[PDB]
RNA sequence: UUGGCACCUCGAUGUCGGCUCAUCGCAUCCUGGGGCUGUAGUCGGUCCCAAGGGUUGGGCUGUUCGCCCAUUAAAGCGGUACGCGAGCUGGGUUCAGAACGUCGUGAGACAGUUCGGUCCCUAUCCGUCGCGGGCGCAGGAAAUUUGAGAGGAGCUGUCCUUAGUACGAGAGGACCGGGAUGGACGCACCGCUGGUGUACCAGUUGUUCUGCCAAGGGCAUCGCUGGGUAGCUAUGUGCGGACGGGAUAAGUGCUGAAAGCAUCUAAGCAUGAAGCCCCCCUCAAGAUGAGAUUUCCCAUUCCGCAAGGAAGUAAGAUCCCUGAAAGAUGAUCAGGUUGAUAGGUCUGAGGUGGAAGUGUGGCGACACAUGGAGCUGACAGAUACUAAUCGAUCGAGGACUUAAC
């Protein structure tokens, strides 16, 4: 079972696109860990979606990843990024294309934290 | 689930025909009723195909004597002696609840020839 | 919803006896320390198992 | 009397002979092995322990690495007692199988029930429900706990708490099929506990 | 009377 | 399933069309029945000619409901309507003619009469 | 029950009837065992023993009660603040408005009627229902357990034989003993039948956005509609109250004297009920009376001359982490790199129903082929790709008498 994260099921689906789209861009990003447990499977079933590379899968990919600029002075959208530059850097490894680290707790509200990122 | 498989697979039916759950075909059903076993014809539109390998079940649902009638029975028990599929039909969902409150026409005319 | 009677102190103590908080899962890190919660990235080096990530 | 105790996988559905449809639950319980036979001039009773589902040697302990040590078979997950089966007819160590149980008797199936969590009264008791209309502010309550008189509630007033977690015995079952090749015990009806839980199934108390 | 109507 | 108040077509040439549900017989008891099961019931609706008239309380025998009756088989059966056959008390019909199918599980029970009288039986 | 008295409460003891949850006593409604009958048999009447279980769905009225309809084995009387409003409703009584009838000059009044009319509380303690942490059980542990005690269950209908037999002029019609099938209740679980299934699939409307077509995203109740995996479920399925022992109650007695007879009894033996104590199920050694069996770890160091106290450790367990067959949290269970615990990947099961692109036919809306296609949340099997890292903490050196060693 996932988790509901204390949100709206379209609010849900609104903070894991928002999540997975900015770790495609920025490569390390820092929530908290069941966001980062919630949005690692989500991340590599997109990149497994990066790795066909036929108009299809891209068709998928382009109902989630939000349209953000990823590389400056290039005009590379992050779509065009799954395709040009992870797929070919994941192209042997088989599943396990992020991993979780654990930080301290927050001071606000005693969340603990977790780094994300692409390996 | 493979050990249900393999417990299951000496007693499948693999003589029946493929069948879409869309189409109208004839059950022939062996009935006990005492010495002898008659065999009553089941013609009418397949409705349901509810998966699950031995616990496959289908529903043939007809019109008699102005009463809808539907029977369902499981895929491969040794009940039903023969399966022969009348006529394909051409429909859009694996579901067809819709057709048992159209009658009688606006089930002939979703019920069309492939 | 209303207390009779008030709580005495030694029954208040009773009940403050489970509200402590414990020692946490603290270790040695293996890079500087001292000292490093278990399952988590130093605060000090900034490193786990055992290279420099940040 | 017999019994053997081991894992359930499922249920399936199992025609025999007829046209008629069974519901079957499908039982791994081979093989047992005899580790500990209990006699009446030193333990007090009679009873033999049967060892299931032998595990790795990293999770088993020395004390149960030396328990096993007499029967000369691995350590075992699951350990139970047997009581009372007719003595002795099993030596230590002695294999039992799914073959001591033919394919028309019936036995006894018992097991941990599945785990329901903290739950109300009208689940856990089945008490019948307040009124949703007509002003009423009353439903999935428990009811009042009892008279004015006594001062107190009387014991066993059913109140919401945890429902399973406990063992249920469910009587006089029949065994559909016995597969002594893949170690097979095809039961008719239902039987408590999920899956892949342990569950014991002894003879009947007949007649 | 007594009627419960404490306000 | 059959309950208290459910209003049931009349299936055969008793002359009641549509009847209502008094009482089911079997126990103390229970408020279903589903096939072959007798209830007592009183007519709402009837044709003018005919022997049973309007408000009779009369009794009945459940010969077709849309709920699915299982066999013992796994084969199950559903009709598209409720439907009953008025009895004099006995299991012997009022009307002569029956109209409609029949389900099997009046076979089962003493029902013979019923069974040969209808048009079809599954 | 209606009363009598006014002992307790007027610095408040909420009062009827229903809903929910029950418990107790038989002066027993049924079921069980009997005696007498003006008991031919079925059905009955009266009086005993028996509370184990069960004792209904409506129409009328605020109503309890009562009448009626349809069943049933029966629809039993009462107590528990006429049980239960810090558990629930206010229809009636019993506020403030307004009428009808009557009384009163009048303001107003009426156990006379009708319309409408604010029901607060975050649980401190004892009680109950569940779940934990300590310490004890003369060494520390891992398992398996006996049972002092306690809880649960306990109900019955219909049909066929015996047998149309006994009995009875006939009509009618058995006791006892077997075999099926039900009702209500309870326990489990989804394999069927269905329900649900807000991170599954498809269709479709309006507007906005991805520069545009195409294809999609956001919002409009999950926008709406048609289905649906796992899980949870009943209305679905399986099972239970079975066969039986011991002492018994009311009864029926045997042998027998006080009292040479008679006698169920004063001694001795029986038989006998859904009562009792077990056999059916469940919790149970905090049962301080702390039980029992199996198998590991061993008998260190330093002080205290004795008692004893500190440090490290063995067997083992925990902190921390991956999770669910578990779960509010603890706890339980499967696991922590000589490994499948979760996620990913691959292959499947099931669901949905024929993806995009391209081509063909048509003026087009659209249909056909590629193609049981595409997609797929918790369902399986493989696979260490990712995370369960390094580590740390707790954990015993076994008191004294008595009989043999």
């Amino acid at each position: 079972s996932y988790r509901k994260l204390g949100r709206t099921s379209a609010q849900r689906k609104a903070m894991l696109r928002d999540l997975t789209t900015d770790l495609i861009i920025n490569e390390r990003i820092e929530t908290t860990e069941t966001r980062a447990k919630e949005l690692r499977s989500v991340v590599e079933k997109m990149i497994t979606l990066g790795k066909r590379g036929d108009l299809h899968a891209r068709r998928q990919a382009a109902a989630y990843i939000r349209n953000e600029v990823a590389n400056e002075e290039n005009n590379q959208d992050a779509l065009q990024k799954l395709f040009s530059d992870i797929a070919t850097r994941y192209e042997e490894r088989q599943g396990g294309y992020t991993r979780i680290m654990k930080l301290g707790p927050r001071r606000g509200d005693g969340a603990p934290m977790a780094i994300i990122e692409l390996v | 689930q493979k050990l249900i498989e393999d417990i299951t697979k000496e007693q499948l039916r693999t003589d029946l025909p493929a069948f879409r759950p869309g189409d109208t075909l004839r059950v022939h059903v062996k009935v006990v009723e005492g010495n002898r076993e008659r065999i009553q014809i089941f013609e009418g539109v397949v409705i349901k195909r509810r998966g699950g390998g031995i616990s496959e079940t289908f529903t043939v649902r007809k019109i008699s004597y102005g009463v809808g009638v539907e029977r369902t029975f499981p895929v491969h028990t040794p009940k039903i002696a023969k399966i022969e599929v009348v006529r394909y039909g051409k429909v859009r969902r694996a579901k067809l609840y819709y057709l048992r409150e159209l009658r009688g026409k606006a089930a002939r005319i979703k019920e069309i020839r492939r | 919803a209303v207390p009779f009677r008030r709580t005495s102190k030694m029954k208040k103590r009773l009940r403050r006896t489970h509200f402590k908080l414990n020692v946490p899962g603290m270790t040695e890190c293996p890079s500087c320390g001292e000292m490093k919660l278990s399952h988590r990235v130093c605060k000090a080096c900034g490193s786990y198992n055992g290279k420099d990530i940040n | 009397t017999k019994g053997i105790l081991g894992r359930k996988i499922g249920m399936t559905q199992v025609f025999a002979e007829n046209g008629d449809l069974i519901p079957v639950t499908v039982i791994e319980a081979a093989p047992n092995v005899v580790l500990q036979k209990k006699t009446a001039e030193n333990d007090g009773y009679e009873a033999i322990q049967l060892g299931f589902d032998d595990k790795r040697e990293k999770l088993s302990n020395k004390p149960e690495k030396g328990h096993v040590a007499k029967a000369e078979t691995a350590p075992k997950r699951f350990v139970k007692e047997l009581r009372g089966v007719e003595m002795d007819a099993y030596e230590v160590g002695q294999e039992v199988k799914v073959e001591i149980f033919s394919a028309g008797e019936i036995v006894d199936v018992t097991g941990v029930s599945k785990g329901k969590g903290f739950q109300g009264a009208i689940k856990r008791h089945g008490q019948s429900r307040g009124p949703m209309s007509h002003g009423s502010r009353y439903h999935r309550r428990p009811g009042s706990m009892g008279p004015v008189d006594p001062n107190r509630v009387f014991k066993g007033k059913l109140l919401p708490g945890r429902m399973g977690g406990e063992q249920i015995t469910v009587q006089n079952l029949e065994i559909v099929k016995v597969d002594a090749e893949r170690n097979l015990l095809l039961i008719k009806g239902n039987v408590p506990g999920a899956k892949k839980s342990l569950i014991t199934v002894k003879s009947a108390v007949k007649s | 009377a007594a009627a419960a109507a404490a306000a | 399933m059959i309950q208290q108040e459910t209003r049931l077509k009349v299936a055969d040439n008793s002359g009641a069309r549509e009847v209502l549900t008094i009482k089911v017989l079997g126990g103390s008891g229970r408020k279903t029945a589903n096939i072959g099961d007798v209830i007592v019931c009183t007519v709402k609706q009837a044709t003018p000619g005919g022997v049973v008239k309007k408000g009779e309380v009369v009794k009945a025998v459940i010969v077709r409901t849309k709920s699915g009756a299982r066999r013992s088989d796994g084969s199950y059966i559903s009709f598209d309507e409720n439907a009953c056959v008025i009895i004099r008390d006995d299991k012997s019909p009022r009307g002569t003619r029956i109209f409609g199918p029949v389900a099997r599980e009046l076979r089962e029970n003493n029902f013979m009469k019923i069974v040969s009288l209808a048009p079809e039986v599954i």
